[PDB]
């Protein structure tokens, strides 16, 4: 039983591993609202000078 | 990855033995420590590894952040004000906020790419319907 | 050993549910993370029943969640103990029904029934011995009352051998909500009577009376509805699940209460309920329990029972009591009420002993009664039915998609000849 | 995952989508530019994908002032820069340019912006419309645009809140030829239609307001609030939830009788909406009170045949079958024999949202009915009444004429409305 | 070590080789003076050993004015001062001139040029070309370079891009017959060949841009963005590369066939930019709108050979390939029985760029699309017409006479186009 149990310990281990790897994937969204805010602000503006 | 799934077959083999020669258990012991030796098996993976009413969530916005925009036109005196433009000239105020916001979220049904039919190939076996000793 | 697998339909019936299970997980112990805490030994004994396990240790319902609109699972998943139903069971769809019949019953869920059909049939295979099924589900609205039918009988088909259970919600006259109730209803309760095994009648209107009667609670809501209809289920099974001394299961209770294949439509109730200021005053004894069981305020049916006559009683009683008390006080109940008691059948009563009590209690019981009173509100559902019927009304849809009135005529037929026959015993004598 | 589509066209149809899309964005806390400082917007407003929202909506008119003043308004930002169509000439009250003549040409990108709109939905649960009857561009475009989606969509339902100009108050003097030939239109299109002639409004407004000076805005924001109501359950969780598509399974006895009437209720003002407690059942009975109606008819006259009605806000299921039970019991409020019951009733917890410098009081509680009886009559017998009286001497038939319409089309207009009329007094009748 | 020499002749190809040029620069960071601020450039720039960097580019003209101007311009300091090539007399939009009396003295100068660049690089892929159609000297010399450059280097790869008249509009009246010359001369020698006419552009500009006023620098930044979503695959990463000789070996069925028309999108401006997703799909269904087409001409006219393009940004394939299916289910795109399949993908990580002071604005994804489709040959039958209309009473023939061109050779071309539209007459009936 210790053994198998130490598999379902690395098992759990592994879901944590693929949970931030899910948080990886919602720092890369985060990118499109980060240059978008700025970048069509100032290309906005670029036809009103 | 960890030592204990690298074990392996061949070293099962005869490898000393558990118990010294001098401490045998009893039978009438052995007899009555049955209990703990079972619930230590079924729920020794439960501890280990194995490890009302409805709410309402706080409203978007604050007040403080309502930053309001002027119109784009600019209309100089209070006589040429139009019938149209009076949907939203006033700012919410600590009155006009609902106290209690109860939104619904599809987070969880905005998944589940289709629902699956089984594309397999049985592998049921048979377990019988009467004191399973005689089947195959 | 002889398990069973949980199936539930429409929103109602996902109410159900998460409250059963949430009653069955508090009475074995289980936390909403499928961790153990309890403390007796029997608590585990018998958990395979209802739970299977899965890798690190948890316990997990097996349980078929099936829809066909996702808001309610989507609901259902965000309460408490939510977290148990495993991920793949759920099955919906994206249009739902609107409660009409032939929606849920020929267009949709025809095409939708083939993945909810596969998964019941590989949970069920993987159990280790087949004991039976149950369903609940409400006959009131087009999704529900349709598609459980339908999978009602697909699974007859398959298992023809196996006992079928439901619990089945009917629509009032009284409390009415939908205008399009009766059709479904009627409709429904064609099929189901040429299938299910047993079928065991709740009234919204009856629970909310004895809420206000016997309960004397102020505001009641779904939730204690609930609570009612899911210790009245547990109840059933728990003899199933703990050492008694008369295990009585499904299949014995099946062949003990009806006399013949077609009359399995039993009304049910749960005691001891008391108000919570006379909790300390009332005496919890075998008297007591049995002339509250026998109550007719206590059913949870519109059915005045004393308008015809039992066919058959049960009781199923739970803690440590002496079961020569209890044989006593049946023998009396019916020696003085052989009035409401058909004669042809001598001692028609059947009781069943188990020796672990609800917890927080320290005797409970749940009666089961098939009795000729449960007519009336077949009498008035086909009224209503048919008073609808003659002008016409709401038959347009019915009849645009693939459906037409002789099935109608035939469903109307058919719950009348049911009627007739279930009263043509009331005056039988010998 | 559900998602409903707004058209606008009219006059009357853009001022009252204003008031409502004001309200909207107030209860989901959308700022007006459309920025926010889980997800229950999506039933009216889609995500751009990084920040702002795009409300599902589109506006429709032929005169550009209407269009320019929300254009420059203080909801600029919020709407797509191109689903504000205009045209240039207006139909001037006169069906049949609005018809074949104008609206021929802007249909056709009406439609391009409706599926462009309809393929970024996916769970696509039906159309409303408005669109104020009593006007020409209003009433031509609308049947157009009804007689092209029940074609190329089919089966999808569409909601059309029509206000039908008042017994003895209106604006023009042709709009009952319009509004006839409109009816004609879209008694064989529109799956349901509200009845909201305004001078039952403007009563409401006189009486419980307690408002001498009433206006269009207050009319827009008891539409909205009507509205709003309707639409909670698609975007709010409650103890019983309904659906549009459950609407016609409880309101349509028949495909040809469509048309029912509104009441919404509490209406009181903040002075003295705190001298009372607002019970479920007073709520309820000034719901059924004749004169509190939506529409200038009298439920008195004619039986019921089903009623529906949404409450939201902490009410409860004993209240609300409570309640039912005495209007069953009261004897003036008579039903069609053929039904046994007749109630559809939901419940949402979600309160009513007070707009600021708005009339209504914030209350708890809320109910807005919708009502299906046989009294819908009277409205068309007096529509007819005056339709006849001009069109006994050939009045103003020449505009019409002139514009590429046949002389005889107000015969099969009039020869409907027969017909309505006597189906509706032949499924009064008791067996 | 992979290289490609541009080539422009004319003033249309200078003035598209002044944008494409400042396009380059500003991709690779590179200032105008062409020194660099503290690999991938090294297709298209070469190290001068110590500082700045020198396009691989030449000039060639018979118009000294333009190339005064790029000269005094902005970026004098560029281009090396002995590759802007210029003549003393203008052709006249005469071809004969360009072809027969005046370029013959440049074009030792320009081969020449050519080699002492073609040593330096060492794994060169191709020559890219830039020209005006319906211009004497850029035909004329085109057409004796293309020949010329044939015979020298053997089985290099050669791109054209060509601007060719419109149906209607246009700025001469002689330009029928320099065209139909062209054709003939380039038929035999060019690999690949781009129609870009004018009009399209002009539309595309007036409906997306919202430009009313708009002149040839938009149409050389989008021509500039064209070229550059073409050529990012072979100096910037990608999960799937296309080289230039991976574009002939897919898209020309056989030898004669070789024009293709382009589309690019998405093409928005800024102020509805942010409104919308630019997901993958709307943006691949943009790109076969036959609206957006850079060419006039109408592909759903005739058959499609073969579709490839390239997306560029954070694209998946998982997306590409799920919008592609579509496509292909989509009944009003129909492709030739004997091409099964008949789109070649590419994928790459570079976002697109934005230069300052220009309409477009950048985004995550774009797409840009080649295709060879049998509808090309309506253009070549309008020329025609136009060529023979002139030519039925030897109008202006006798100026190309008398410049040592003999008269029997527009016969030789007309004859040609008759041979090139008769075999995509051929090849457009199904098996
Ligand atoms: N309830 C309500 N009705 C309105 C409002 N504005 C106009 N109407 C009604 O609309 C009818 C006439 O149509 P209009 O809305 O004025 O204009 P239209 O529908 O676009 O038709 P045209 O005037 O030809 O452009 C009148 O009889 C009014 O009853 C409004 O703000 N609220
Ligand atoms: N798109 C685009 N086309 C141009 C531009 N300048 C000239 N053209 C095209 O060039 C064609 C005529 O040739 P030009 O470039 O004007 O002159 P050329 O080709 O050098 O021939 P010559 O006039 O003899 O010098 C016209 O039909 C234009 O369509 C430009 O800046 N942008
Ligand atoms: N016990 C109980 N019954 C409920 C609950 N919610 C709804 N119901 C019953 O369900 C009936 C309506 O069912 P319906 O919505 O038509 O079911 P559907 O066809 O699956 O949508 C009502 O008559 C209620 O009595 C609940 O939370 N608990
Ligand atoms: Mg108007
Ligand atoms: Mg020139």
């Amino acid at each position: 039983q210790t053994k198998k149990v130490e598999a379902e310990l690395e098992e759990n281990i592994l879901r944590k591993c693929e949970e931030e790897k899910r948080y990886e994937a919602e720092k890369e969204r985060i990118l499109n609202e980060q240059r978008m805010q700025g970048r069509f602000v100032l290309q906005q503006q670029m036809l009103e000078k | 990855g960890c030592k204990a799934m690298y074990q392996t077959t061949n070293n099962d083999y005869g490898q000393p033995f558990l118990q010294d020669n001098k401490t045998v258990p009893t039978y009438n012991e052995l007899v009555e420590a049955q209990t703990e030796v079972t619930r230590a098996e079924k729920q020794l993976k439960n501890k280990t590894v194995a490890t009302n009413v409805i709410v309402p969530k706080k409203f978007p916005l604050k007040e403080d952040s309502y930053k309001a925009p002027e119109p784009g036109l600019k209309i100089g005196n209070p006589l040429y004000m139009t019938a149209n433009r009076e949907y939203g000239m006033l700012k919410p105020t600590a009155f006009e906020i609902p106290n209690r916001f109860y939104p619904k979220d599809n987070t969880y049904s905005k998944s589940f790419p289709g629902m699956h039919k089984f594309d397999g190939l049985n592998t049921n076996i048979t377990f019988s319907k009467v004191h399973r000793a005689l089947d195959e | 050993m002889r398990e069973i697998v949980h199936i539930q339909g429409g929103q109602c019936g996902n109410q159900i549910g998460a409250k059963f299970w949430e009653v069955i997980s508090d009475e074995h112990g289980i936390d909403p993370t499928g961790t153990y805490h309890g403390d007796s030994d029997l608590q585990l004994e018998r958990i395979n029943v209802y739970y299977n396990e899965a890798t690190g240790g948890r316990y997990v319902p097996r349980a078929i969640l099936m829809d066909l609109e996702p808001g309610t699972m989507d609901s259902v998943r965000a309460g408490p103990f939510g977290q148990l139903f495993r991920p793949d069971n759920f099955v919906f769809g994206q249009t739902g029904a609107g409660n009409n019949w032939a929606k849920g019953h020929y267009t949709e869920g025809a095409e939708l029934i083939d993945s909810v059909l596969d998964v019941v049939r590989k949970e069920a295979e993987g159990c280790d011995c087949l004991q039976g099924f149950q369903i609940t589900h409400s006959l009131g609205g087009g999704t529900g009352s349709g598609m459980g039918t339908l999978l009602i009988s697909k699974v007859r088909e398959e298992y023809p051998d196996r006992i079928m259970e439901t619990f089945s919600v009917v629509p009032s006259p009284k409390v009415s909500d939908t205008v399009v109730e009766p059709y479904n209803a009627t409709l429904s309760v064609h099929q189901l009577v040429e299938n299910a095994d047993e079928c065991m009648v709740i009234d919204n209107e009856a629970l909310y009376d004895i809420c206000f009667r016997t309960l004397k609670l102020t505001t009641p809501t779904y939730g204690d509805l609930n609570h009612l209809v899911s210790a009245a289920m547990s109840g059933v099974t728990c003899c199933l699940r703990f050492p008694g001394q008369l295990n009585s299961d499904l299949r014995k209770l099946a062949v003990n209460l009806i006399p013949f294949p077609r009359l399995h439509f039993f009304m049910i109730g749960f005691a001891p309920l008391t108000s919570r200021g006379s909790q300390q005053y009332r005496a919890l004894t075998v008297p007591e329990l049995t002339q509250q069981m026998f109550d007719a305020k206590n059913m949870m049916c519109a059915a005045d029972p004393r308008h015809g006559r039992y066919l058959t009683a049960s009781a199923l009683f739970r803690g440590r009591m002496s079961t020569k008390e209890v044989d006593e006080q049946m023998l009396n109940v019916q020696n003085k009420n052989s009035s409401y008691f058909v004669e042809w059948i001598p001692n028609n009563i059947k009781s069943s002993i188990c020796d672990i009590p609800p917890k927080g209690l320290k005797m409970a019981v749940t009666f089961v009664g098939n009795s000729t009173a449960i007519q009336e509100m077949f009498k008035r559902v086909a009224e209503q039915f048919t008073a609808m019927f003659r002008r016409k009304a709401f038959l347009h849809w019915y009849t645009g998609e693939g459906m037409d009135e002789m099935e109608f005529t035939e469903a109307e037929s058919n719950m009348n000849d049911l009627v007739s026959e279930y009263q043509q015993y009331q005056d039988a004598t010998a | 995952m559900r998602e409903v589509i707004s058209i606008h066209v009219g006059q009357g149809g853009i001022q009252v989508g204003n008031a409502c899309w004001e309200l909207f964005c107030l209860e989901h806390g959308i700022q007006p530019d459309g920025q926010m400082p889980d997800d229950a917007f999506n039933t009216f407003f889609s995500e751009t994908g990084a920040g702002k929202h795009v409300p599902r909506a589109v506006f429709l008119d032929l005169e550009p002032t209407v269009i320019d003043e929300v254009r420059t308004g203080t909801y600029r930002q919020l709407f797509h820069p191109e689903q504000l169509i205009s045209g240039k000439e207006d139909a001037a009250n006169n069906f049949a340019r609005g018809h074949y003549t104008i609206g021929k040409e802007i249909v056709d990108l009406c439609l391009d912006r409706i599926r462009k709109l309809a393929d970024n939905c996916t769970g696509l649960q039906g159309f409303l419309v408005f669109n104020s009857v009593g006007g020409g561009t209003g009433s031509g475009l609308g049947s157009l645009l009804l007689e092209r989606l029940s074609v190329d969509y089919g089966k999808k339902s569409k909601l059309g809140f029509t206000i039908y100009p008042s017994p003895q108050v209106s604006t023009a003097v042709v709009e009952p030829y319009n509004s006839i030939l409109s009816t004609h239109s879209l008694l064989e299109h529109t799956d349901v239609a509200v009845m909201l002639d305004n001078e039952a409004i403007y009563d409401i407004c006189r009486r419980n307001l307690d408002i001498e000076r009433p206006t269009y805005t207050n009319l827009n924001r008891l539409i909205a609030q009507v509205i709003s109501s309707l639409t909670a359950s698609l975007r709010f969780d409650g103890a019983l939830n309904v659906d549009i598509t459950e609407f016609q399974t409880n309101l349509v006895p028949y495909p040809r009788i469509h048309f029912m009437l509104s009441s919404y209720a509490p209406i009181i003002s903040a002075e003295k909406a705190y001298h009372e407690q607002l019970s479920v059942a007073e709520i309820t009975n000034s719901a059924f009170e004749p004169a509190n109606m939506m529409a200038k008819c009298d439920p008195r006259h004619g039986k019921y045949m089903a009623c529906s009605m949404m409450y939201r806000g902490d009410v409860v299921p004993k209240d609300v079958n409570a309640s039912i039970a005495t209007i069953k019991t009261k004897r003036t409020i008579q039903f069609v024999d053929w039904c046994p019951t007749g109630f559809k009733v939901g419940i949402n917890y979600q309160p009513p949202t007070v707009v600021p410098g708005g009339d209504l009081a914030k209350v708890m509680r809320a109910v807005c009915m919708i009502s299906n009886s046989t009294a819908i009559a009277e409205v068309f017998s007096r529509l007819d009444h005056k339709f006849d009286l001009m069109y006994a001497k050939r009045a103003f038939v020449h505009w019409y004429v002139g514009e590429g319409m046949e002389e005889g089309e107000f015969s099969e207009a009039r020869e409907d409305l027969a017909a309505l009329e006597k189906d509706y007094e032949e499924v009064g009748i008791e067996t």
